[PDB]
DNA sequence: TTTTTTTTTTTCTTTTTTTTTTTTTTT
DNA sequence: AAAAAAAAAAAAAAAAAAAAAAAAAAA
């Protein structure tokens, strides 16, 4: 039961989200007194949005922060934090319907839903998308490629979808090789149009574009962009063009990410080593400048998380070509 | 047709309250092309 | 004045713009039904009376304000009557198959000549016009009620259906030998109201339309499940072997690829109730190909600066003596499978056939699993009440 | 080149707020140390309006017929630091479009 | 040269303006 | 076990609504 690439019915769930976020606002707010739409925005103004990932990994070898405190919980006190925010919610619980009234009793009892919103919409346009996105993922796992190409070519034409399937045809034309231009050209098409260089800080209950797997260019690069650098890097590898990529990376100075600097170091490192196999006096001064490039960008690359293989295998390779020339 | 795009050199025409750009590239400068007239010259 | 050049506005007369273009969508189904399904031309002039008779009651409304119950289900509702009044043997099964395959226009509001009507105020009217539904629990059976409750039927039109061809159509869909028509033929003679041609439902102007299940074809299909229960539980002569109950049940579960079976598959897609889940998870390499070959020719009837990015994505990465046998060659093949025809364990072989044929008619008729049981059980008491 | 060398020798201009901290009031306040760290000039690229619907390259033969300039984007990496280097916020800015000399290493020719 | 309106996204949300079928109560 | 007066259930396209920004306007 896979994921459907559209946005859904906004009739009751947008009201169901308002009743859920109003109750979590009050039973928080009674709790923070005694432990000394707007209810939705009060939830998200508090913490964060994880933009460059789904969840928020952090450091364990840092400050301690140990709550050994009391075990700080009775059934007596918790049912008093429960009671008046329940009474605060019964006064607007008459406008929502009985199915919505039944839902809130389930989550206040600690239960969870079972039926998802995909299986209960029953629109004519929506039910033909859903049978196609599940037929897509089914035949891609089965390597029914020439069928699966026919699936993707008709899914992108239906007037509701957005391209949350960048990897489906990102991987399909790698395997087909019959008629269409390869996955470099589709990946080119994404970076032209979906740059979105705005640094839009969060402020918004986001629901049509969830992931980090298709965003970019606020503080974080696009996920489809850096797979265009990596796929071009492997594409010029199969000669033994590398100039065309190395100019393309220098046209953005992307002074926040160090993943693009490691690709920028890697495309000079390949040029410095295929220009020695063709060798065996101007063809020796040009090798040294590439190594002086790579030794500078690896030191640029130490501004964030570690893109060093070790810090020695980068240069144990490098001095092995210096022994040649 | 009336006009000609600058970048891709494809003939097109415009109307009132119609966008001034080409329809294959979106280039925003259009050359009014030459039709058949009767200018007289002295040789 | 130039502010009204930009967006046109209509006042109370929007309901006539709703209704004038309502005649336009009516006409496209009519001219389609006489062409691809070769209906008569005088059938149109029946509907030109039929559409006018409801519309006269619309102009007979005592209030000038609207309050008018109108739907896209009502459109196929009045096309159901003139097909039964002229006694053309089409039923409520075929109209589901003809709108859920997008053969005839149902779902579209873009074919309305929109440069004179959809400019004006489509605000909530295309919410009615765009077919954003399938009829869930037999809404058409309530939509033939509200059209008889607006236009009388007992003295104007003939209220009968050719139910001997409906009983013919029901046999050839499954794999039954033709004696099962004649077994049923006496049961619709026995318990059906002092033998009669089956009538359309009556004129019910209640907003709940009762709980009675006096609909016509619901009485027919509920009769069919009673006989096959009774003709198989009381075959005292041992005329039906236990191998024969198997060989038909295995013959229904095989999937062959024909335009009848493919047209069955599309209504499994829009089906809200389970087993719609695994109905699209167990196809063939072949069955999805003609699902896509249907899609690339019948979703070209979709519902309609940035075109340049769109026309470049679909440019480079494009969509690029008959093996599909006829309606008889498989039916001959599926009959030749059950040629093994010439003991408290047969209840399990009977009980497994009773759910295949019940899931079959549930899908093909747009009817709930609940309302089949209320229809058949009130029938079940009223067939034993006339005999015991 | 001389542009990253130019901002290196500008310095760090420092203003104070003056909150007394409520603690020989040697607390002058908080040390806001604002400075520019890196300047870069981008080649001429244009978006036709909004949303970065494809940012095509701009050649100068376009820029003559329009009777307008031939600009490249100027991007300052401002550093906003507090209290002699406690809390630093590196934000790139969009500081206008300066013209670009033809046939150099910032022209598309 | 200071605030700056004027404008434009930009996705998320409300409005509008009707249609379809409920539930308990008696016979 | 079947005829009735109170509502609710939906639904979907178009106008609007805070956030932020491009970035001239002008005296
Ligand atoms: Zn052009």
């Amino acid at each position: 039961m896979f994921e459907v690439p559209i946005t859904l019915t906004n009739r009751k769930f947008a009201q169901r989200r308002k009743l859920k976020y109003q109750y979590i606002n009050y039973i928080s707010r009674r709790f923070d007194r005694i432990s000394k739409s707007d209810e939705e925005r009060k939830f998200w103004k508090k913490y964060e949005k994880p933009e460059k990932s789904f969840e928020i990994w952090r450091t364990v070898s840092s400050q301690n922060k140990q709550p050994i405190n009391k075990q700080k919980m009775t059934y007596h006190n918790f049912k008093k934090i429960e009671k008046i925010p329940l009474r605060k919610m019964e006064i607007p619980l008459l406008h929502c319907t009985k199915e919505n009234k039944l839902y809130f009793q389930s989550i206040s009892r600690g239960l969870e839903p079972l039926k998802t919103s995909t299986s209960e919409v029953r629109n004519y346009r929506t039910r033909h998308i859903v049978t196609l996105t599940d037929l897509l993922h089914l035949n891609v796992s089965r390597h029914n490629w020439s069928l699966a190409y026919k699936i993707f070519a008709t899914l992108i034409r239906i007037p509701g979808v957005q391209i949350k399937s960048l990897w489906g045809i990102g991987v399909e034309i790698l395997d087909n090789l019959s008629n269409s231009s390869s996955g470099l050209d589709f990946l080119q098409w994404m970076c032209q149009i979906y740059s979105s260089k705005s640094r839009f800080v969060q402020n918004i209950n986001y629901r049509s574009i969830v992931p980090p797997f298709q965003t970019g260019s606020r503080t974080h690069t696009a996920k489809f962009a850096i797979t265009y650098l990596w796929s071009s890097l492997i594409n010029c590898q199969k000669s033994m063009l590398i100039d065309k990529i190395s100019e393309w990376v220098l046209t953005p100075p992307f002074m926040e990410d160090a993943e693009v600097w490691f690709i920028y170091a890697s495309c000079h490192l390949l040029k410095a080593d295929t220009l020695s196999r063709q060798f065996v006096d101007i063809k020796i001064n040009q090798v040294i400048k590439h190594i002086h490039y790579v030794r500078t960008f690896l030191k640029i690359c130490l501004d964030k998380g570690g893109f060093a293989v070790p810090s020695r295998l980068i240069e144990n390779q490098l001095k092995s070509f210096e022994s040649r020339l | 047709l009336k006009y000609i795009c600058a970048e891709c050199s494809s003939k097109l025409s415009l109307s009132r309250t119609d966008a001034v750009r080409c329809k294959d590239c979106g280039h925003r400068i259009l050359l009014k092309a030459r039709t058949k007239r009767l200018v007289q010259f002295e040789a | 004045q130039s502010h009204k050049k930009f967006k046109k506005l209509i006042g109370h007369e929007a309901k006539l713009l709703f209704l004038k273009s309502f005649q336009f969508i009516l006409k496209r189904q009519i001219r389609w039904l006489i062409t691809e399904m070769r209906f008569p031309k005088e059938f149109e002039h029946v509907a030109k009376i039929i559409w006018l008779k409801i519309l006269k009651t619309i102009n007979d409304q005592p209030q000038e304000e609207l309050k008018l119950q109108l739907h896209m289900t009502s459109t196929i509702s009045i096309l159901y009557l003139a097909s039964t009044h002229l006694s053309l043997p089409v039923y409520t099964c075929d109209y589901i198959k003809w709108i859920c395959t997008a053969k005839m226009p149902y779902f579209q509001a873009s074919e309305i000549l929109p440069k004179s009507w959809r400019i004006q105020l489509p605000n909530y009217y295309v919410s009615i016009l765009e077919g954003s539904i399938s009829p869930f629990n037999g809404q058409l059976y309530n939509k033939i009620a509200l059209t008889c409750g607006m236009i009388h039927f007992k003295e104007f039109f003939n209220s009968e259906i050719s139910c001997q061809g409906l009983l013919l159509k029901l046999v050839m869909q499954c794999a039954l030998p033709p004696e099962f028509y004649f077994y049923t033929k006496q049961v619709i003679e026995f318990e059906e109201t002092d033998i009669r041609n089956l009538t359309l439902w009556e004129r019910t102007d209640e907003r709940h339309t009762g709980r009675v299940s006096n609909h016509a074809e619901l009485r027919v299909l509920s009769y069919f499940m009673l006989t096959i229960n009774w003709m198989l539980s009381f075959d005292r002569d041992r005329q039906y072997p236990l191998k024969w109950i198997l060989s038909l049940t295995e013959s229904l579960t095989q999937r062959t690829t024909t335009s009848e079976s493919i047209g069955r598959n599309i209504v499994k897609v829009v089906y809200p109730d389970k087993p719609t889940s695994s109905d699209y998870f167990q196809w063939s390499e072949e069955e999805t190909l003609e699902f896509l070959k249907w899609m690339e020719k019948q979703f070209l009837p979709t519902q309609t600066d940035q075109k340049i990015a769109r026309r470049k994505l679909y440019k480079i990465f494009p969509l690029d003596s008959t093996h599909q046998l006829t309606f008889i060659e498989d039916l001959q093949e599926r009959y030749a499978k059950q040629t093994p025809f010439f003991p408290p364990a047969r209840k399990e072989a009977i009980g497994r056939l009773l759910t295949h044929i019940a899931s079959q008619l549930l899908v093909d008729f747009a009817i709930s699993k609940e309302q089949l049981k209320d229809c058949i059980s009130r029938i079940k008491n009223a067939c034993l009440h006339r005999m015991n | 080149g001389l542009l990253n060398l130019g901002v290196k020798d500008i310095g760090e201009k420092v203003i104070f707020d003056g909150k007394p901290l409520n603690s020989n009031s040697g607390y002058l306040g908080n040390k806001l140390s604002v400075s520019v760290e890196q300047v870069s000039i981008a080649k001429p690229m244009s978006n036709d309006g909004v949303s970065s619907a494809v940012e095509r390259k701009v050649y100068p033969s376009e820029s003559r017929q329009r009777l307008t300039s031939y600009r490249g984007k100027l991007l300052l990496k401002l550093k906003w630091s507090v209290n002699n280097g406690e809390e630093n916020l590196f934000e790139v800015r969009d500081c206008g479009g300066l013209p670009v000399m033809l046939q150099s290493n910032r022209c598309h020719l």
